[PDB]
């Protein structure tokens, strides 16, 4: 599983940070301290952490991931990481 | 849920309590105009709280039609009458409901009936708003939901702060109604 | 008249009857929201019926002046909040008062204080309208008086016939307001 | 009068006629959207003609009080729904009623309930207007009555002349509402 | 599609069903006012259901012009009269159509003739909204389409939930009308 | 009266005249946008003058009802489209008709059909107003009639004075609508 | 361009064609009210098509200033009266223009004269809209232009679909009015 | 700057020019109504151009307060009366000003006094809008400014194009009012 | 064919994911399990998958594609991949 | 001329693709099959192709260009390429 | 001074291109043909050129700069360059 997508809403200084979908690696989610939930209004499960994205990026780097790209879409900041 | 047997059993207790209120306020419950008031005030409070007798699936009456309609559905200006749980005085207004179906479509009147299950109870506007939104969300599992409730609270107009022109507006935006700026501006435009 | 001592004395009895109502409706009187409701509803009901504590003589705080101004005096859009004596649900609206003095003039605010003595009671709109008009007629002994009350009754909108857009208008026309067609037509124009 | 037994019996006959109509229009009565339609349309037509099941005595429910209120009494903007008897399509609008009592006063909702006995039948606007005014006149023996019905006819808008903006206004003025210019003008101004 | 021969053939069957309805409701089909109703109700029902007789290509009387302009075209406030397929009662309102052409522009009136093919049928507002949009999209193949229908359902106002002020708004946004925030905001603004 | 045979006969002559008009202005009758114009212009003019094809007797299709409903009957906001005989340009607005029956009543939509005979012709607003009032007067022999026509003349807005906001109101008051000040005030209030 | 001598030359030919139309409709061209009509209608038609006599360069009267103003300039509610080229019946409404200049600013009234060149012709609303937008763009070379035309087509209201409340809105957005969401939003808001 | 001494000095010269105008128009300067017209017209013209007598420094009256309020401050519906420098006829309307302060806050009435310096001059609307925006920007150095002017030009209504309903809207957006969509949308909504 | 463009609407955790246009490599579309359709309102064909973008990125990695850039445009998340 | 900017409006699956300005390399524009135009409302000339961006990116790769960055701005997708 | 930020408003084909702030290298600004100004509504000075961004990027390449990232923010296209 080389690619990873993480995100946060505007105010990058604060969480939550979305770190996965239903088919995400459960061990990686457990390592990040992520919890699984289906938020009201969504028809899908997600993994999230209370940490701001900077903490998550440092945690993932210690797991071989590297930020390939970062973008804004609406009020969301998204990071695309690749295991390398 | 509250039953018709419960209603027959508790009606005399409600009437007796209203008769006691008339006496405690200094009034004569025996004067022409007050004689049937214990029974009338009692029946009114039962009707005002008739939502406790209802279930979301009974109300729906299997009116969920599996139709593929990729369009916004709004039922607006639904008259909403409710009871403030803090002072027991009415809060009255309108509810505007919008949704974007996924696979199932609800019968138009069932949206007004979902308003009635929760409004006909002792409430707070924010709870009422959330309950309407969650009922639609769990019944249809749509792409998004929007629920706006505007109401005049008698306890804010007839007493207390006595700000006679004020109104309370509550707004729940779920799924694509929260995420998409286009979807939200559209729902908010089409309800006015 | 009802006193503040009477209010302190009857407040526990009113709170007990409201507590009984919460239980009889199927509500849990011990949940957070309903914990203070028996006292809040009892105090609110005493406030809504405070007109029984005031006298038309005390309300008219020597604010009757000997002035010769043969002009029509109107105070319109006076917010009105009353209680239906039949179902004990609010009936709210506006009062429009007109008078043509013949030797005595009343202070402007005292016309709204007259609305307040009679509206803050368990009422019927017809009686409320007449009580406002008789209070002015007897206090000033004028050429004529016009009283128009427009109200939305919650016992016709929230329940019963459920005619949500209906309003009730009651109109008392005394002295020249009844006899002179120019007087009545002028009053009915200037209140709009 | 029509009974609940009359409704249960011949409810299947009404459903049979509605499925025959669905066939005769070229529609497939077996499609999802039309499966319950013959029964839902028959229940709807029974409800639209529920006025046949009522009596003026029962509707008035002994809410005629002997009062001396020398004042105009108006209940305006009563939502009105009826069925045209020429083409079975709805004519919908509002009813404004006013009266000047002699010795008897009617309960406010009872005026809306009198609109319901007659509107909930196959009618013609002129008949409907006169029925409301005669019911009030004979129940109260008042000094005067005014009844104004404004309505949109579906047969004039969806078909035929197709004059989409037209409304029909019918007006009955009895007693002092007919004779006194001041009374009629007061009534016509206060229903606005 | 339904033909004029089918209408002449089925008219006696429709009139017989309406005569049966008149008797099953407890009415006298031989009254002056109820005498010609079976034939009138039957032919009004054929008229409310014309459109089963129609095909898009015939309605579009080759009114497809070459207006090489890059602009938004809106036809708003087109009166819409339809028949609810669940209860067989009218649902009436307005339809506002917008589109951004490519190389073909439709004649203004044909957008209103597309509304008439689908509204003159037994419908659900959602199906009607989509059929109108699909017809514009297929006939023109534009950069984008927006269709907004606003209607009052008699089945929600005259009976059932009886929310007399409620209205249903259905909205279809395709192509640039869905993709571009500027396009949708412009269309939503210009239809007001 | 003008027949459908006359229409078929004069259509080619009317198209030839319109083709001549296109040439007499600087236009090219062979451009894509003007190819069908001579026949559509000729057809539209025949529709705009269809009232010449009808008689007042045909309009009154046995729609008289001997009733004696002693009440004012108004049909307001009847859309009216006519053509000025002075410039051959439209004058469009609304017709508001009222009457007080003696022994007979007219069918509601026939009032609007009377507007159609006279308005669908080359007219002057005053003749149009008078012709509608006379038709009702002779058909019903009523207590009185009121006919009010408000229209915007294109010959006053598009050219000449170019008084962009002006509107012409013509008003006929016959019988009791002329004599009684209460009848005339009531009619003018109820059409507004 | 069409000259004033062309108008004098073709006036007798236009008058003769209008006299032929009066005869072909079944009217008597000798009756008092129709005797001056062929000439008045021919003259009206030439005034309605006076745009064929004008050129952009002439109309603009050198009122192109070199003021470098970095602001949005709008001229809203410009009354517009055009002719339908398909039916020869008027389409009337309003035009709202906006632009963001670069180095050249136009004199305000010249934007209304640009509306006059194109609207006083036999038109389609889409062509009319583009012509105004392109005239402004070529003459000023601005950062952006927005043109919204709002009109009632007499051929959709007096005949054909007879959708008496419908209006056509057409909108051209060029340059920054197309690209910037803030610009388009501000223009659409400031024209309301 | 122009002084009150300059006004007194030039008043006889202005009165003589206005007297000359009365004679050149064909009027009798000796008739009763025109006797004092040269002096009244001369003074009015001096008053209309009084903005020349003012300095933005004196107008501000040191009403600049060093406050870190982080909010939008708007002063809307400021009546504006100016004179067209092309025809010397008034252009009248409203000015809506809005700003986001940095460290300096302006006294509310000084926004209206800035409008008065520039509007009381022979103007062009674009110049006037820019002058108001530049005066707020240079006195306060704020995060952003928005200035919207809406006016009716008598030279476009009383004469020339004679487009009676037209209005000119000019809009200057600086700083965050130009760069931020949230800011611009808020200001434009709050001035409605 | 070295460049590839894939996209998803907001909520990156869920599909569909647009993986091609009419001129896309049919074998690559078949490998991704993509279907070809002309959505109502569009005047062009597209290839799409029900999978969220993370699944698609992992499949493209095994095919020799690397993410060069990721951006947001409106409510769309777009990935630009290159065969290297 | 090492840098290049190309763009498309939302729906990247379809063209046109803007491939240049007035001062762009005419041989490169000719190679891409680009046409020069001044669209109505614009005060500048542009080079465009009917092709969707994916086709243009493949053509530019065969001409020595590599995508350095891709971004969205409003409804425009922009690619910054370098030789 | 290794980092540089340049920008242009939507329509990348046309200028102006913002090439600096008050503390920018005056020699680099002079080399680009930039002018310094404080635009009305702004409380800061800026350096700008009439050239479209493509011309500016080619000039910066000849001066040792390389584009690290390009992004859109509102209606602005921004380039982040680094001297390497
Ligand atoms: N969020 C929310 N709040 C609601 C309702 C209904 C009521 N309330 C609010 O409960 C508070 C109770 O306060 P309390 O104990 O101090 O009472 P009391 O001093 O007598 O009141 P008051 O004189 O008016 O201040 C009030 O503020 C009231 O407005 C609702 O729907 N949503
Ligand atoms: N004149 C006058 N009338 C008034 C009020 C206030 C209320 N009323 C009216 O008294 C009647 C009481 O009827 P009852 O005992 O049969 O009650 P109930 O079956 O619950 O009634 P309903 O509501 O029909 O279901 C109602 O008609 C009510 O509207 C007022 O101010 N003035
Ligand atoms: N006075 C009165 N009149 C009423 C109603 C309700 C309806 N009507 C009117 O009866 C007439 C029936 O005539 P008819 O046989 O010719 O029908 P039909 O050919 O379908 O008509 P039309 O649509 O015109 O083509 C119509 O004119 C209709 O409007 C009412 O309340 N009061
Ligand atoms: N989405 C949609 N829904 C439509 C129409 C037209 C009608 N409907 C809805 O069909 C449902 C049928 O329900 P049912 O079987 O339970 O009947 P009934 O007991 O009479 O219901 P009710 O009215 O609550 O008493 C209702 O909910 C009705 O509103 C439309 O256009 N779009
Ligand atoms: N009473 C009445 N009058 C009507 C109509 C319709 C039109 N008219 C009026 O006949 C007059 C004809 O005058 P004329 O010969 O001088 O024409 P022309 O110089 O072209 O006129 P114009 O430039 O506009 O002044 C005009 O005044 C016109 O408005 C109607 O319904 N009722
Ligand atoms: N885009 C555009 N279209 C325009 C005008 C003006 C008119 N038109 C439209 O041309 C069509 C002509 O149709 P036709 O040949 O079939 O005629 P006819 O059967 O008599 O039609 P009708 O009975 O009314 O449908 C109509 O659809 C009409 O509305 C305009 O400004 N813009
Ligand atoms: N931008 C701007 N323009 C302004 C004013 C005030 C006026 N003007 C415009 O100056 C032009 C002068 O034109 P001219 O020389 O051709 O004169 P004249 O034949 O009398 O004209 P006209 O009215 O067509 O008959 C007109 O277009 C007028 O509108 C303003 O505030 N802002
Ligand atoms: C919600 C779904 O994902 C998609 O974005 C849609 N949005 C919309 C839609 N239809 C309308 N009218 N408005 C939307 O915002 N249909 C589908
Ligand atoms: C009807 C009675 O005889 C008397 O004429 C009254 N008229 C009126 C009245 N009250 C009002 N408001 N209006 C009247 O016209 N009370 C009594
Ligand atoms: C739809 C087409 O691709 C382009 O984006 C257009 N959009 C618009 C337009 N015209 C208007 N008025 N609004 C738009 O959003 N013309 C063309
Ligand atoms: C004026 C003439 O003597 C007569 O009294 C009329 N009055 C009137 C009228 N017509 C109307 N509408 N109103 C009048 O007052 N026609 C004739
Ligand atoms: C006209 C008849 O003689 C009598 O005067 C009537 N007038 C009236 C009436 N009905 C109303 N509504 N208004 C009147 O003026 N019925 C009878
Ligand atoms: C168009 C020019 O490039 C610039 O973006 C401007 N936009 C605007 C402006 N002024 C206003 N009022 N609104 C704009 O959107 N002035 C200049
Ligand atoms: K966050
Ligand atoms: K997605
Ligand atoms: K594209
Ligand atoms: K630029
Ligand atoms: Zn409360
Ligand atoms: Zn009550
Ligand atoms: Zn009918
Ligand atoms: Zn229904
Ligand atoms: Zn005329
Ligand atoms: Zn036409
Ligand atoms: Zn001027």
């Amino acid at each position: 599983m080389p690619y990873l997508l993480i995100s946060t809403q505007i105010r990058m200084e604060v969480g939550p940070t979305m770190v996965g979908d239903e088919q995400s690696d459960p061990e990686l989610m457990q390592h990040l301290g992520a919890s699984k939930r289906r938020a009201l209004g969504n028809n899908f499960y997600e993994y999230y952490v209370d940490d701001p994205p900077r903490i998550v990026l440092d945690k993932l780097e210690r797991r071989g991931f590297r930020v390939l790209s970062m973008t804004g879409v609406g009020q969301t900041l998204v990071w695309c990481l690749h295991k390398e | 849920p509250r039953s018709e047997e419960d209603n027959e059993l508790n009606l005399p207790n409600l009437a007796a309590a209203y008769s006691s209120i008339l006496s405690s306020l200094g009034e004569n419950p025996q004067r022409q105009g007050l004689l049937k008031t214990p029974w009338r005030a009692a029946s009114a409070m039962q009707f005002f709280t008739k939502g406790y007798q209802e279930t979301i699936s009974d109300v729906l009456n299997d009116a969920i039609f599996d139709e593929d309609h990729d369009e916004m559905v709004i039922v607006k200006d639904i008259d909403m009458f409710s009871m403030c749980e803090h002072h027991l005085v009415p809060f009255v207004g309108k509810v505007h409901i919008g949704y974007l179906p996924n696979k199932q479509v609800l019968g138009l009147s069932k949206l007004a009936r979902i308003v009635e299950i929760y409004s006909r109870r002792l409430q707070v506007q924010e709870r009422l708003t959330k309950q309407i939104a969650v009922a639609i969300t769990e019944a249809l599992r749509p792409a998004g939901v929007g629920v706006v409730v505007e109401a005049t609270h008698m306890c804010m107009v007839m007493r207390g702060v006595q700000k006679m022109n004020s109104k309370t507006v509550t707004s729940t935006m779920l799924g694509v109604f929260r995420e998409d700026p286009k979807t939200r501006e559209e729902f908010l435009t089409l309800i006015r």
